[PDB]
Parts: C-alpha cells; structure tokens; sequence
RNA sequence: AAGUCCCGGCUAAGUGCCAACGAAAAGGCGUCUCCAGCCUUAGACAGCGGGAAGGUGGGCCCAGCAGCAGCCAUCCUCUAAG
RNA sequence: CAGCCUGGGGCCUCGUGAACGCCCUGAGCCGGUGCACAGUCCGGCAUCUCCCUACACCGAGAGAAGACCCCGUGGAGCUUCA
RNA sequence: UUUGCUACAUCGAUGUCGGCUCUUCCCACCCUGGAGGUGCAGCUGCCUCCAAGGGUAGGGCUGCCCGCCCGUUAAAGGGGAGCGUGAGCUGGGUUUAGACCGUCGCGAGACAGGUCGGACUCUAAGGGUAGGGAGUGCGGACCGCUUGAGGGGAAGGAACCCC
RNA sequence: GUAACCGCUGAAAGCAUCUAAGCGGGAACCCCUCCCCUAAAAGAGGCGGUCAGGCGCCGGGGCCUUCCCCUAGAAGAG
C-alpha cells in the first residue's frame, strides 16, 4: 500500500494510516514533505518549538528520537500517537516508511489517497510540512 | 589615564589589609589598602592591584593632621615579580604608593625612591615630582 | 445585513491590453506593464469582458464586501500605472552638517548624517528608478507599491537620528506624488 | 516626527501638527483617529511640539 | 544566603571521556575562501617548546614595529604521502556517503611500512581502472573530493615508530573537474608542508591532550576545597551535595577521567617554516624528545598534546585578521633546557 | 466497540476539545444579532470649492485680550447665504 | 587559592572469613490520582545484556514499642498552710 | 515566598535554627539588549512595553534572619526546590541532667528573663550519577577510512581607554 | 524566524486609516553556522582490501597471551 502524501492534512491522513498498519500491512508515504497542517505559520511553529530543548541534528534519518525534525520524521511521529500502545503497537511501527519524493523503485506504482483529507476540506491558510522542517532544522 | 591602553596587568601583588610605605613628603609613613578603585570580581576572592593602579589607603602611621584619614593613591613600587612586554623580570625592595589629590595631582612635593615607568606614563603629574624612574 | 447581490465595472482604456488567466492579472501599457496575482479572492468572480472588467459576490458580510473593494482599488492602480507613472518627492533636510546621497544600482546610501560615520543603505524595488536633483529625491515606476516601498526604505534607514535626542528636524522626508509623469 | 506620512496632513515638510498617543497602551496614532488601533481604547492625547511664543 | 557564583566548569564538554583514537579529523572544512585547487589541512608531529623575539606585524597592535618576546612550539613536519582519492556524493537516502576510493601505489609507492596498518591491495586485486570511470561518469553529482594521505614516522627517529596513520583531507579550490585533476597528481606522491601553508598564516590544531588517569573534583572542576575547620574535618576534597532530588539525580560534580581528550584550538599563527635545523635545535637536545631534522614549523603560542603526539593542522575557520609575510626573527632561544 | 453523521450559524485565539474541575470589575462598532429614537430623491451622512462674513475689531476693565484674561446682554444691508 | 613531596591504608593477587538492611525483585523519569509527596495505579517520554572502580542525591535509607505533647478515676521521689 | 485559622497525614521517630559546599528553576526586570513618552537642548534623570541568554562581588557589628554601616561596582534584583542539601561538614543558636543572679512562691520550686559548662552513630542489597572494560545483534572471520538522524553548550559575558 | 513595535499599499465606512484581506522591516530571544558525544539510529548506513594451493585431509592466513617498552595507565584498556 503505497500512500501519496501530497496536498493532504497531516492529522487526518495520519488516522487511516494507522488503520491500515493495524490491519497487517505495510504502508509506504511517498512525497512525505508535501503534506499539509492548517494555520498560519506562527501558530504552527510555537505548536512545535515548546518542545525545544537543544539544537544539533547530525545523521541520515533512522532514530526517532525526543524531537523529530526531518519531514520524514515529522510524519512518522505523528502516526506514532495513533497506535496502541503494547507490544503490537511496537511491530506495526516498523512496518510504516517515509519518503521524500518518490524513491527508485516505487516509481511505477499505483499509490492511493484519501478524498477526506484533502486540502480542499479546509478554508485556507496553511502550510507545507517541508516549511516547517526549513524552520525547526532540518535543512529540507 | 595615558598607558593602560597597553597591556596594563601584571602579578597579583597586593589586597585589602595590605600595608604599604607612603613615598612621599605629605606626613603618612604606612597606609592600609582599604579599596581597589574598578575591580569586580567573584565569590569568594579578595580584590587585588598592582603597579599604576589606583588605590583607597587608610593612615596608619604619620603626622597627627593625616593619622586615621582616608585618601587616594597609586601604586608605584612591588616586590612581586612582573615582567615587561620586551621580557624582562622586574622586582623592587618594598610596596610603596603616592597619595594623590582629587585631581590626580601628588599631594606631597616630593617622591622618595625609585618609580617604575609605568606609573609615570599613566600619571603624568607624578612623573614630574619624581626624581629617579626604573 | 447580508448585501444578496453586488456588482461593479472596470473599464478598460485604449491602449491598454488586460490578460487574466488562473486568477492572475496583468496590465500591458505605453508606460510598462503590471502582474498581479488574485488568488487569495475567495468567494469572488473576476470576469474578463470584452471591453470593462467585471467583479461580482453575493451574500458578502462586512468582510467578504471589504475585501471586494480592496481589489476594484488595486485594480484601479494597476490601470493607472502603465497609462501615467508614479512620481513620489523626497526632501533632504539638514540643520548643521550636511547630508550627502548617492544611488549604487539597487542601493540608496545616505552617509554624513548629523556628524556620524555609519553608512545608510536602503534596498530598492525591482522596477524602480531613483534620481537625485538636490534637496530633493526623486523615485519613479508603475507599479504603485514598488515605488511607495522604495521611497519608504529611505524614509525609514535616516530616521536613527530619532533616537536619544529630542527631534530637531534632520532626516529625509516623504512630499508629495502623482505628477501626470 | 521622524517618519512622515507620504500624502497626508503630514507636518515637518513646514507644520508640526504631529500623532496621537494612546494613554493606556502608549502607541501612535493618526491625528484623526477615534481609538487606538492596538487596544482600541478612545483615550488618546495629542504629541508635544513646543510653547510658540510666551503667553 | 544564596549569593550567585557561576557553575564549576562546562556544561557542553560532557562526557569527559577518553579519546577513541590519536589521530582525529576535522568534522568540519572551511569554505572555498575563493582561491585555487588545495589541500586545506597537514599533519604533524609536536616536538617541544621555546622562544623566539619577533617584531610585531599586527598593525592594530599596541607594539606595531617593536620587539616582543613571544613563546613558541615546534611542530616537525615530513612530507606526507598520498594514497588514494575519495569521492562524495548525495546517495539515495539523501545522505552524504562514499561514492567511491581511488587508489594508486603499484606503479610508484610500493611500500610494506603501509602494510604494517592495513593488509594492503594484492597485485590480483589492483582492478582501480574501473574505479576512475565511475568518478567521471557521476561527476557534475559530486560534491566534495578528499584524498588519503599517511605519514612517514620513519623519517622521525625520535619518534620510535614506523607504522603510520591515514586520515584524509579536504580539496578546496575551482570547480569539481579541476579538482579531480590536481587529485590524480598528488596520488603515489610526496607533499611537501610548503604546498599547503605558508609563512604567516593562522592554523586550526586538533589533537588529543595529555592523559592524567582518574583524578578528583577538585582538579576536573576547579571545586573549592571546604574552608579552615573543614581542612581538618572528615574530609575536605569533596562537595557537600549531591543534588536535591530524585529526578535522575542531576549532572553535579563527580571524580572521573582527566586529559586525554579530543580538543581544538583557533587562530593558532605560524612564524616560520624552516629546512634547516641547526637555527632551531637547543644544546643538549630538545628535552625528553630529541632532535629536529625534517622541515619543522615554529607556531606562536601553546598546542594541545604531549611530545610525539600526532597533530592535525586545517585552515582557519573562523579566522580573526587576514596575516601579510614575514614575522621578522631577531633572536631564537637554544639555550639548554635543562637547569 | 460504535458517525471523519445531517441542517442553520459563530469563533482565528490552538480560544476550546471540563457535570461535580481553573477567573472578576473594566475596556473593544473585532465581528455576528435582534428594540428604541432622529434625519433621507422637496437630494441625508462623509467629502470637496466658494460664501466661509459685515456696525464693530461694539463693548466694561484696559497701552491691547480685537469670542475664548475678572460679570454680561444681545440688535439687521437679509434670502438659493451665516 | 591552591600546589608538590613522604609513612600507613585504599587499588591488583594468595590465605582466613563476619554483621545490618530483606512482603516481592517487579524499583528509568516527568506530570497527576489518592488520608492531600507512588518502584508497582493513570497519561506520556524513554529503555540491548553483563562486569570493575568511584560518589553518596533518592529509596519519606538503617539503627531504638518518641524523651517533647496529651490521655489513664497508671506510678515514684520531694514539699507544705492538702 | 509572611503570620494566623483547621486538625486530613506521620507518636513500635520523615534528625528540629543559622552557616558553608554544590546543583537547578520562577519572573512580579536590579544591570546588560530592543522600542517609545516626557514638564526629553546636550549630560543626567523619571515612566511605560518586550525580554530570564549572561551577571549580580569584598568587608565591620550580631549565633543569627532582618537590619545599620565602610570602600568599590555596569548592577552589586527578589523568590522556590520537605523554610533544596547533617548515611557532606559545622555546632555559634535552641530544648535534658550541673551552677549563679533578678523577680515570684510558706515551701519543694518556677520564668520564657539574663549568664557560665555540656555526646553529632552506620562497611551502601536497589536506583541514580561519573568514568573504564567484555558479550550478543546489525552481519561468515578480520584490517582500514568515514557520514552526520539524534543529543549537549554560555563558551563566552562585561567594563574601561583611543580616535 | 520572530517579540514589543515601526512603516507601505488598502478598504470596510465616497474621506481617513500600519490591518481587516495583501506586503516590508525589527532584539543579549529561538533555529542553523561553530565546538564536544555520536550506526544499539531496528530504516541498526557507506567505501577500499585479505581469507594461497592441492587431493573431509594436508597445508595456510589472522588475532591474543608470553618477550623489550611508554606517548597511556586503579584492574582492563590505549
């Protein structure tokens, strides 16, 4: 299953997401930096710079650690929330991958949406999760 | 005043309580440092001076029209080692000051022993009473 | 109150070509031309006529109908533009030391202020043009906001001598505008 | 005022007719405003310029 | 009642922990800084310390045009020897790993002293031909080039050791293919210091400093020792709380490992680069070292590190003034060092 | 576990997502709504150009306050105008 | 405003060989709940296993049927105008 | 963050003042940074708003805390952590037993009045912290070089002088 | 990137207006640059090289202790 990130609210696509995970599946999300979270641009960034710390970042992707700033990190602790919370919960988290564009080997593939998280639901004043990864460190 | 522009530190000589000969004709013959005139510090640590440095002394030994006075002063000889930016080691036999007026002019007419250059350089009215200077 | 139905016109004059296409609008005229992007209209229709421009909402309360009007005066300006230019006047006024003023391609520095050595830099717009006669400065263009910002830059980067002291008038000032060039 | 207003009442080009200032936020305002624009307070005071003459 | 006195050390340095090895390299380069293909970094050895009497060319200097006596290290500096070219690239992932290594030493530069690190390439296994064209078909996706160098210690006889240590530096300069071209000439050679640096110039050190075992608080973090009774009193050489709380009893004070720790130093100015020894040996030999008889570097000031101990030096990173040539030296110290 | 349920409206602060559980007097035409009263095509409100006023700038007191410094009246060359 | 040096311990090894803590072994921490300051409960954020030295902040740490205070139609010694 | 009011918890014990040592936090801002007003000429003042990144020291007197005072300083802000911290110290204060004085009591004796003398136990199962070694996983046994998700930092702050 | 705020264009509300839409500036503050620990990051990364040869055996490569030491060191480690 692989999900098509783009033009979509983070919280809403993030809830069929897990849905899908519960289910045995494994859940690609390609385009990951495309996705969308409505408010203006301050509202936003103290919604995610109250749980700053310190500063540095220093690798390619794979922790997940205390504070996510990578847009592949953004979105996989968002869909992190949603799934429960005993030993399951920690094997279906493995079965979920992020990505920034789409890699090389999905490039041929039929990828799916979901019609009630569009951005077309929402009056307006939004933004791009890759603006909020500019912002918080990551250099995406 | 006219040299501290350079490199004007040198060893930790001298603290509060500290005496000091008073080489000068004013009346004082001994003086206790009771102030370091622009030091700002920290926990625990007594502020301290050396040569060309402006000092608040207390009186101990002199004329009945001086004893038990507060006064300012500077620094003009050390016996603590310190050295010069061409490298050389300097040393003298005792710790002397100069009390001064307001102004910065010496109160006394004359200077008793040797002074070191850098108290002449940055204040220049002693350096014309003074006779001899290292 | 909720006005059902509101409607106004724009004509268009000669020499003028309008083109709107996906809610952007640019203005072709003898003085030069204007792009302007009217995507955050919702709720509004922009109607291309063959000859007048026509902008229509129904239902609108205080803040859908404030926000039709804004538009029919930005529209207005972009008209205005490339048929006369905009003209903007800059007075350079002095007390003891006098100010000197010179433009850098897209800078404006002010130097010799009331006796300091810093240098004033003030940015300039795409599509400006900025002159000194004397006692005077002169800031020229189409495109309305270009030319205001442009000469409020300058406005703005002498005002420092308002710190700390009790003003004395030295500065560079905003004058007047719109001669017919 | 250092910052002038560019077709206005504007003053220093010769006048001083200056701004308004709020009493209880304390910020600017226009010579013919009704309250501030800050807090909206209607308690508002002219600028200071100078005593012209003597009495 | 609660004065204020500022906290006992540094926050940001812990772990005090133990260098994992000698020879560390920087994480950071310097930028392009406009100039021409280069190598941004060398490698040396520090030897020992003295004093030379320059006359100062700072010319915001309190003593322009005057002669001032100045501390200095000796860094002995052979040349280095180039290995083998290293190409980085953005790799799927987006990372910032190894496209490939580029080695050449069979047709000059067969060397068993390099063995005595790595089993190094069989004759079987000298297929580098394919390893070229990769670099130059993905080039213009390139985006840093830095080349394997090792050290010669057997030039170094003070330095009782003939294995050496590989680390690898920066090219900075024209565009990515001039860089490739000034790598291939620098690989199976000898580079000298004078192809790096210059006279004048400011450095960069990083190094290991020197190791002082288990130590206590009072030398880790310069605590005060309890005053008058207390010096007799049950024990003096300690801190008297440990935190308040149960919250992971916090980051205070502890005993623990002293030196021996990966440092950098800024802004650190070389005076001299000399060939000939006889100027900078003192009587009687450098104390506990030895004697200098390779190019060595006269560095103003203190480095980081014991005797014989392996020093990286990089271009300024952020470097304080821009230096001209020529720190005139009127007088060198080579006195005996000892009494 | 079961609604990304339906209709009419509001809020832009992440307010809020609180039965028992966490906010007063005061200020806001910020925006949304219902009652009053008073002016409107015999041209309202705002704005713009002019008339924008005269004996007289009357005056008491004053070198003079020539509305507005210490008390105060109150008359038409008038009509599409004071 | 601390530094260096010395004797005996500590540290590593061989031999001899105890005691106190102990519902349990299940004890990372932050905010709460609750007789109102939880290792174990709720919500989160964390957490690969073992070993050595060093430190004593937490375990409302260990040690003693609180000497303070009040009660009991409990005592004992002293006093006198009971 | 005071002092009271209540008597919910602890009486087969949660060591009770002050100081020292060390760590961290709040902001209701004393200084350092930004903006404005003034009955702001300049220098110096006074006031309002943002802001907790850094600083806030040395002494005389008293067991103190508070407070008064001395010489400086950019300023020498104010609070919390079981009035942070006695398995870290101290032992001046306080609350045993000895003794003197004043007042009170027939007396034995009392004071919340003054004064002299008066003990400070413990070898760290667990957690935490500071460091140093092995193992399994990634990944068949080894040699070498690296990246930079993540994590921490105050790594710098301030004053004086020249023009 | 913002705070307090200062400005531009601009209506609601013919005018005016820094704000409502739409823009521009703006702090020892926050994030990056810089310094220190970083592949036990489970998505547990990348790159160069060695593991001869003959018919499970012969033969062989590597690492450690022992040996001489110090840059290091409580034991280990380096």
């Amino acid at each position: 299953v692989i999900v098509d990130a783009t033009n979509q609210i983070l919280g809403r696509m993030s809830t069929h997401i897990a849905k899908l995970l519960k289910s045995g599946k494994k859940v690609y999300v390609v385009n990951a930096e495309k996705a969308i979270i409505s408010g203006p641009r301050s509202r936003v960034l103290e919604g995610y710079s109250l749980l700053f710390t310190v500063k540095t970042m220093q690798n390619p992707y794979r922790q997940g650690i205390r504070r996510p700033r990578n847009p592949i990190n953004i979105v996989k602790r968002t869909v992190r929330g949603m799934l429960p919370k005993n030993k399951l919960g920690k094997q279906i988290y493995r079965n979920l991958k992020a990505y920034i564009g789409i890699p090389k080997e999905l490039e041929g593939k039929s990828m799916i949406r979901f019609d009630d998280a569009d951005v077309s639901r929402l009056k307006g004043k939004y933004i791009t999760v890759a603006e909020l990864s500019r912002l918080l460190g990551g250099l995406k | 005043m006219n040299v501290l522009g350079s490199r004007k530190g040198f060893t930790p000589a001298l603290q509060h309580n500290s005496s000091v000969v008073v080489a000068d004709n004013s009346g004082a013959k001994e003086a206790v440092i009771i102030g370091i005139y622009g030091y700002r510090g920290v926990l625990r640590r007594v502020p301290f001076a050396n040569i060309a440095d402006l000092v608040m002394v207390s009186v101990r030994k002199g004329s009945p029209d001086v004893r038990k006075q507060k006064f300012k002063a500077v620094i003009v000889r050390q016996r603590m080692p310190f050295r010069r930016p061409d490298g050389t080691w300097i040393s003298f036999e005792d710790n002397a000051v100069v009390i001064i007026n307001p102004d910065g002019t010496p109160k006394g007419t004359e200077v008793r022993g040797p002074i070191a250059r850098e108290a002449a350089e940055r204040w220049p009215k002693i350096a014309s009473v003074a006779t001899m200077v290292i | 109150l909720k006005a059902a139905y509101i409607r106004e016109e724009i004509q268009i004059p000669d020499k003028v070509k309008v083109s709107l296409e996906n809610n952007v609008l640019k203005v072709k005229g003898p003085k030069g031309e204007v792009i302007k992007d009217f995507s955050y209209a919702k709720g509004i229709r922009i109607q291309l006529n063959e000859g007048k421009i026509i902008l229509e909402t129904t239902f609108a309360d205080r803040r859908k109908k404030a926000l039709l009007y804004s538009i029919i005066a930005h529209i207005k300006n972009m008209i205005t533009g490339t048929i006369n230019g905009y003209r903007y006047y800059l007075k350079v006024i002095s007390t003891h030391f006098p100010i000197s003023v010179k433009v850098s391609g897209d800078e404006v520095q002010v130097s010799n202020l009331i006796g300091e050595k810093n240098i004033r830099r003030a940015k300039i717009l795409p599509g400006v043009k900025v002159t000194v006669k004397g006692e005077d400065i002169v800031v020229e263009g189409s495109d309305i906001y270009n030319v205001a910002q442009t000469a409020a830059n300058i406005e703005s980067s002498t005002k420092i001598v308002g710190y700390d002291r009790r003003i004395f008038s030295d500065g560079i000032y905003i004058y007047k505008k719109e001669v017919i060039g | 005022m250092p910052l002038t207003d560019p077709v206005k009442l504007q003053i220093v080009q010769q006048r001083v007719f200056l701004k308004k200032i709020c009493r209880d936020c304390g910020a600017l305002n226009s010579i013919r405003a009704t309250k501030c624009r800050r807090c909206h307070s209607s308690n508002l005071r002219a600028k200071k310029k100078e005593l012209p003459a003597k009495k | 009642r609660k004065l204020s006195s500022p906290r006992r050390g540094s926050a940001g340095l812990r772990p005090r922990k133990r260098a994992d090895e000698i020879l560390p390299t920087p994480k950071n380069w310097p930028l392009v800084n406009l100039k021409e293909p280069k190598l941004l970094g060398f490698i040396g050895y520090k030897a020992g310390m003295t004093h030379v009497y320059m006359i100062d060319d700072k010319p915001t200097s309190p003593n322009y045009g005057k002669e001032v006596y100045t501390p200095v290290t000796i860094v002995e500096s052979p040349p280095i020897l180039g290995l083998a070219l290293r190409a980085y690239h953005i790799d799927s992932k987006g990372e910032l790993s190894v496209l490939v290594d580029y080695w050449a030493n069979f047709e000059e530069g067969s060397l068993k002293y390099l063995k005595r690190k790595i089993t190094s390439l069989k004759v079987d296994s000298s297929k580098m031909k394919e390893k070229l064209d990769l670099i130059q078909k993905n080039l213009n996706n390139i985006t840093y080039m830095r080349l394997l160098v090792s050290t010669q210690p057997w030039l170094v006889p003070s330095l009782g050791k003939k294995r050496p240590e590989i680390v690898e530096i920066q090219i900075g300069g024209g565009s990515i293919q001039d860089q490739l071209n000034y790598g291939l000439s620098l690989l199976g050679k000898q580079i000298p210091v004078r192809d790096v640096f210059r006279e004048g110039q400011l450095t960069d050190i990083i190094g290991v400093t020197k190791g002082k075992g288990f130590q206590g608080v009072i030398k880790r973090y310069s605590v005060v020792e309890f005053p008058r009774w207390h010096k007799h009193r049950k024990g003096s050489r300690k801190i008297g709380a440990r935190g308040p709380s149960i919250s992971t009893p916090s980051y205070v004070p502890q005993p623990g490992q002293l030196g021996f720790h990966r440092r950098t130093e800024y802004n650190k100015r070389i005076i001299k680069i000399g060939d000939n020894v006889n100027e900078i040996n003192p009587a009687g030999g450098i104390v506990n070292y030895g004697l200098v008889k390779n190019t060595y570097l006269v560095i103003e000031g203190s480095v980081l590190g014991s005797r014989k101990r392996p020093l990286f030096l990089r271009y300024p990173i952020r470097p304080s003034w821009s230096p001209e040539s020529a720190p005139k030296i009127t007088y060198v110290n080579l006195a005996s060092q000892q009494g």
